[PDB]
């Protein structure tokens, strides 16, 4: 299994994998009890109060203000049972994309991804960025910084807006400079969008009622790709987005949807992106591994004693793929590059892990919600690691049964409706 | 994030 151990909320904190933490916001924060549930990644059974402190707010703003299609609850993830079901969701959908060789390859490359050591100042010597580290309370109280790859954290204020959150730095550009951050996800397994089996539906504003449910699976591999494309620092740029002209809807409102998202969905959506913006993304991305093959050749030595200047930079070697000539000095090769940049865009999409788990799902990233329910995947009598919703031996194994939310109508209760509303 |  992914995960090795199954934890419990209440588990007593060992200061190892079980121990309360805290995240460098650059601000005040209280303790949080954290779990590591494999090599380099973390959940924080909490509301994310704290990765944005002008977001430490749950309570929503009057009716009469709120974004129209949202939902706030801001008791949600506030009891330790709530917590512990959490715990376990998330737990279980990791296990679910594991299962699958698409999921074990890109927890495989994100496990490898660890965010570039660029916080050094002299160009002489190699040192860890602080913020892609959490501080662990020991045993004896003290403090010890730990490096890590990913954070699951429960959502903000908005249930359902799911997203990668990082910290960035005074002048670099971790995500988008081939460095890479430690990425937290705002997710809850608590809470699942319906949309439509028609096209024509799906993609209309004023029509469905969200007949069918997303698998959580699907939408937590979606923010990994995410995760991905961030933590190997070639997430595009949000400013470069599709001025959709293919959706009527979309079109009367000059809405624009970003190069990532329409990337990390792939299928025909990740065709919008032309040759030529293509290629452009692709050699900025391929210098910007040149000048991390650059900085390790200059790199003298190593701050700190927990590695060793030699191991870390062939944590890099392995991380980007890099060649080692003759006098050790790296060099980016550009069939590795140009192989690894297409599994991390590629390879590793939304659609393609819609064909892996065999579900029913949104047919294009531009489309419109049309609800989001409240759902429990933690018993195996309504969600397994192998078969997500639908249950193989039963009645809705067949027909994508279990994520038809009429069928399947005691495993979602439908929380708010949005077609109509945009 | 899941987007419109
Ligand atoms: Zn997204």
């Amino acid at each position: 299994p992914f995960v090795n151990k199954q934890f419990n909320y209440k588990d007593p904190v060992n200061g190892v994998d079980i121990a309360y933490i805290k995240i460098p916001n650059a601000g005040q924060m209280q303790p949080v009890k954290a779990f590591k549930i494999h090599n380099k990644i973390w959940v924080i059974p909490e509301r994310d109060t704290f990765t944005n402190p002008e977001e430490g707010d749950l309570n929503p703003p009057p009716e009469a203000k709120q974004v129209p299609v949202s939902y706030y609850d801001s008791t949600y993830l506030s009891t330790d049972n709530e917590k512990d079901n959490y715990l376990k969701g998330v737990t279980k959908l990791f296990e679910r994309i594991y299962s699958t060789d698409l999921g074990r390859m890109l927890l495989t490359s994100i496990v490898r991804g660890i965010p570039f050591w660029g916080g050094s100042t002299i160009d002489t010597e190699l040192k860890v960025i602080d913020t892609n580290c959490i501080n662990v309370i020991q045993p004896d109280g003290s403090y010890r910084s730990e490096e890590l790859n990913l954070v699951i954290i429960g959502p903000s204020a908005d249930i359902i807006q799911f997203e990668c959150k990082s910290f960035g730095h005074e002048v670099l550009n971790l995500t988008r400079n081939g460095y890479g951050s430690t990425q937290y996800i705002r997710f809850s397994p608590d809470f699942t969008f319906g949309f439509e089996e028609s096209l024509e539906v799906d993609t209309n504003p004023l029509l469905g009622a969200g007949k069918f449910a997303t698998d959580p699976a699907v939408t937590l591999a979606h923010e990994l790709i995410h995760a991905g494309h961030r933590l190997y620092g070639i997430a595009i740029n949000p400013n470069r987005v599709f001025k959709v002209n293919t959706n009527a809807y979309y079109e009367m409102s000059g809405l624009e949807v970003s190069f990532e998202e329409l990337r990390t969905f792939g299928g025909h959506d990740a065709k919008f992106i032309d040759s030529l913006q293509e290629n452009e993304f692709r050699l900025y991305y391929y210098n910007k591994f040149k000048d991390i093959a650059s900085t390790l050749n200059k790199a003298k030595s190593i701050v700190g004693t927990t590695a060793s200047l030699q191991y870390m930079k062939n944590v890099f070697k392995e991380k980007y793929l890099l060649s080692e000539d003759t006098s050790g000095k790296f060099s980016v090769d550009k069939l590795k590059f140009d192989k690894l940049y297409k599994m991390l865009t590629e390879i590793y999409t939304e659609d393609n892990f819609v064909k892996f788990f065999k579900v029913l799902n949104r047919k294009t990233y531009l489309n419109f919600d049309k609800a989001v329910f409240k759902i429990n995947i933690v018993p195996k009598v309504n969600y397994t690691i192998y078969d997500g919703f639908n249950l193989r031996n039963t009645n809705l194994a067949a027909n994508f049964n279990g994520q038809n939310t009429e069928i399947n109508n005691m495993n979602f209760t439908k929380l708010k409706n949005f077609t109509g509303l945009f | 994030r899941r987007g419109l």
